[PDB]
């Protein structure tokens, strides 16, 4: 008090460990995108449940070998074969249909002509075929009661198929977390408002809601909370009651009218475990627990600069919120890239957003620090400057952190 | 990992 | 017919190039996530509206240097300041309060020294400034960052947060543009069955309609269920009017391909006079897909048939329908991203330029992620700690290479938020 | 820029 300048190697550790990870809910497997599995996934069929022509073709007996072959039938997508393949017959497949008993292999029809014949009676095999050749074997993709999905995994698009493809169409998996965001500021302006004197518009609470929003999680809009302890303290019950991530913007965070911190220690009586990071920007950011009822809430008080509220959203609490969905390792991607720009070095680990663009033939991405027709995907992570290393030019390879899609 | 910019000359 | 073999690379072009751009619409500025601007965007004031202080500290007059100064009052957030900096005044402000009129520097409070405060020790009285300070320290001035009538986003940016932010900054709450694709996904196959349905002898659950939503949604666009359709002209050409008149991409999955049990192309071209522009593609896996256009009311619907393949599904959907709906909701470079990676496995390669579903990996201090090759359907899933997000992009195989070693440099593209 | 792939 004034709080310590947290580095920020700390401070980031200290939020993922102070962040809980949420329960456990059922869900159906169609609402599974982002969704981390708190089960094992074991499948109780057989993927092909039937041994499955891979070719357009006829199914043969390679012992036959070349030759002249009477087709028997055809073996349609979704029905039990009937016959079975004697030697010096083959039956028409599809990809997919089952393979007739007989029959250890397929020829695909470029390697046929049709001798004799709305029904083919006679064709003949051109090439020898191997045995099991372009046949997909009974339990080939899948066998029965082999664990398809791990607790832990987190579901795309491939891993809902997955899940179909097994028959499990509910699944556990961790909450998602329910996230509040208000901005304080008694300059603060609804954006539908005209300015009036002093008085600026409130981006922060936009940008915030479309940040978690983004990556899925359900958001909480408190609006604008005059920076006073009242209603303060009224936003936050509110937030706290209805969210387990509460986030705020803005506010006097130094002097003594820090009313958030005020707030947060005397009415609430949450931890503060720091007010502020030795960061550029973002110095005055606050993150602070709550425990309720053997419940852990997370409340972050963010810088009211814009730019710097975007910056420490990315950085403490989108890696907070993947924790708590249940993702094994919320921790960011941090990739290498070039530098677009010349850029002075600053004492604080400084961050910007930037672009990353990747050129042809070239394995390193450009990054490039805020082209405009294109959204920031990227975060600059700029070092602290030390002894030679005042100045970063342009083509050294920097540390980048992936914040969108690339 | 580090949350921190790193260099490489 | 049977539809010649196109390259992959003219597979892709046609896709592009054939498919239209959808028209415009107004949203608020709050569901402008993935928007793509129709119009250029002006500010119609300025950031910030008054000089602003950067630092926790005092306005003050460079001229007066350091030394002892009086303390007239308080800044605040929200106010215009009534009070007028003289010679020997200074003024406290905090980060973000307007700045007074006779100041022109702001010294923080760190090279400051608090002198003397009231008898109650309830207010600050006199102040010590430390250094001299420059004309416009620490100071934002009036539209330093945003000026009157300034072009802040111009027609064709595909937004993010930051955008949205923006939008909400210069107070404009309604913008326009280009609609989002509607995306219908249909499954064909009389061995197919509901996911929620047993198996029964020849049957299989149907797993890419649920996949190609899946990745449709990722995109954000808005999807369309159209369930199981029986493989017949009847149910094909129902099913396929349905996703016209509720869609504008109409994807399907699985068929009896190319033949004269070819339903598909047959509804398309005899009962749909659409144009299918290709039937097969040189690639794998994948090699049975079609690609379709058709104009009904001057309006252009395109339509994707896929393999019934799981694995080539999801593969062509990523290579085909993606980049054309990132092309209908008004993205300039619909392309799709692709980096260099190193290969984590040995692979054989193709005749065909092959494509394989990927986990990209980035490391600590090593430049390059590192690519481990998802065989295809199950292999990750011992792995599968992470969800695949890239794209093996094998070259088809030559005399000269016919196989890849493990640490070469090959093309990944990126398929997934990471 | 190609969708097929090259070499190094």
């Amino acid at each position: 008090s004034p709080f310590p300048l947290t580095s920020m190697d700390k401070a980031f550790i200290t939020v993922l460990e102070m962040t809980p990870v949420l329960g456990t809910e059922i869900i159906n497997y169609r609402d599974g995108m982002g969704r981390v599995l708190a089960q094992d996934v074991y499948a109780k069929d057989n993927l092909p449940p039937f041994p499955a022509s891979v070719k357009d073709g006829y199914a043969v007996r390679a012992a036959d070998g070349p030759g002249d072959r009477f087709i028997i039938g055809e073996s349609q997508a979704g029905e039990q074969p009937t016959q079975t393949v004697m030697p010096g017959q083959v039956m028409r497949v599809t990809t997919g249909a089952p393979i007739p008993c007989g029959a250890d292999a397929v020829v695909q029809v470029e390697d046929t002509e049709l001798i004799r014949e709305t029904e083919e009676l006679e064709v003949r095999i051109l090439v020898q075929a191997r045995p099991g050749q372009d046949i997909r074997p009974i339990g080939h993709d899948i066998k029965r009661g082999e664990c398809v999905l791990a607790k832990g995994t987190h579901m795309g698009p491939s891993e809902i198929g997955l899940l179909a493809t097994v028959g499990v169409t509910e699944v556990e998996v961790n909450k998602f977390p329910v996230v509040a965001v208000m901005s304080t500021g008694n300059e603060l302006l609804n954006p539908e408002d005209d300015l009036l004197p002093g008085k600026i518009r409130d981006s922060n609470r936009s940008t915030l809601l479309a940040t978690i929003q983004e990556h899925g999680y359900p958001t909480i809009n408190l609006g604008i909370v005059g920076d006073n302890p009242d209603d303060l303290l009224n936003a936050l019950n509110e937030g706290i009651s209805r969210a387990d991530v509460i986030i705020t913007s803005g506010g006097v965070s130094m002097g003594e009218k820090d009313y958030l911190k005020q707030v947060l220690d005397i009415d609430l009586h949450a931890q503060i475990h720091f007010g502020r990071v030795f960061m550029k920007p973002g110095l005055p950011t606050t993150f602070a627990t709550l425990d309720i009822d053997g419940v852990r809430k997370i409340i972050f008080a963010l810088p009211g600069n814009p730019v710097s509220a975007v910056v420490t959203c990315n950085l403490f609490v989108v890696p907070a919120l993947r924790k708590m969905q249940g993702i094994l390792d919320p921790r960011p991607t941090i990739i290498k890239a070039r530098l677009s720009c010349d850029v002075k070095l600053d004492p604080r680990p400084e961050y910007h957003r930037c672009i990353l663009t990747w050129h042809h033939q070239e394995p390193l991405p450009w990054a490039q620090s805020t082209m405009s027709m294109r959204s920031a995907n990227g975060l600059l992570m700029l070092p602290p400057k030390t002894e030679q290393y005042v100045e970063l030019h342009k083509g050294e390879v920097v540390d980048v952190m992936v914040i969108g899609r690339l | 990992f580090s949350i921190v910019g790193t260099l490489y000359p």
